[PDB]
């Protein structure tokens, strides 16, 4: 609660690059980082892929 | 309304708390999209209530 997230958003605004945040803490599985194998019934790629998608940018802020 | 928020198992292949966090994010909620549906939907005008018998076993981030 010190402004770290706020200043991250401010940095993205100043640089014009996209800002996206996510909480890895207390997370064990790596699938969401790397999605799934695409063969399991109903699989998506990793959350980083979802960010790359919704951002429409190559150099966003992560 | 959400009940037994404190009782969430948050076990294998689960971790719905993140979604709940994503559900309860003041800003991300406004662009919520599903796995079934990818379009983002506003959630800033919808009121949320949670109920539990204890304030502790509930996730700290939540
Ligand atoms: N130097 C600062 N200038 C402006 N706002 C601040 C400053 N420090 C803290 N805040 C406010 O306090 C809140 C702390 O939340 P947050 O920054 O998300 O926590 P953390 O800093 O741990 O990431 C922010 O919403 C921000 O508005």
């Amino acid at each position: 609660g010190v402004g770290k997230t706020s200043i991250a958003r401010s940095i993205a605004r100043a640089l014009n690059r996209e800002y996206f945040r996510f909480s890895v803490g207390g997370m064990t599985d790596v699938a969401e980082i790397k999605g799934h194998r695409r063969t399991y019934v109903g699989a998506m790629p990793g959350k980083i892929i979802q960010c790359l998608k919704k951002t429409k940018t190559e150099n966003p802020l992560i | 309304l959400i009940d037994e928020v404190d009782k969430i198992g948050r076990g294998y292949q689960g971790d719905p708390s993140s979604a709940l966090l994503e559900l309860l994010d003041p800003e991300q909620n406004a662009n919520f999209l599903d796995h079934y549906l990818d379009v983002p939907v506003d959630l800033s005008k919808v009121l949320f209530i949670c109920t539990a018998n204890v304030t502790d076993t509930i996730p700290e981030p939540l």
